[PDB]
């Protein structure tokens, strides 16, 4: 305020930013074959879980 | 006199085609289905009967 004489002008004020962009879209697909199913020794359904922790 | 009155008709049941008499299916040992409830093979052993001896 000293160097300026004692003159104040008013600044305009401004922002800074950045985006978020929600630009990831990933999938699980697989077939569970009906002949597979009936010929294992037991349940697939660690498979879903499988595809689950995958994502 | 009536030519637009008098319906044709239409059967609703099918006609059903005739193919063969299937009979092996019945005349063959069922046992093994049982145990082939799942897996690809089933495993069938026979009995070498014991000899008699004098």
């Amino acid at each position: 305020y000293k160097a300026a004489g004692r003159q104040t002008s008013a600044d305009a004020i401004s922002d800074t930013g950045v985006d978020l962009l929600i630009d990831q879209e990933k999938s699980i697909d697989f077939l569970v074959d009906d002949i597979d199913r009936v010929q294992v020794a037991g349940s697939l359904e660690a498979y879903t879980r499988a595809g689950a922790t995958a994502l | 006199a009536f030519n637009n009155f008098i319906p044709e008709l239409w059967s609703d049941m099918l006609l059903e085609e005739w193919t063969a008499q299937t009979v092996f299916a019945n005349l063959v040992n069922r046992e093994y289905e049982g145990i082939a409830s799942k897996g690809n093979v089933v495993h069938i052993a026979g009995v070498v009967a014991p000899t008699v001896k004098d």
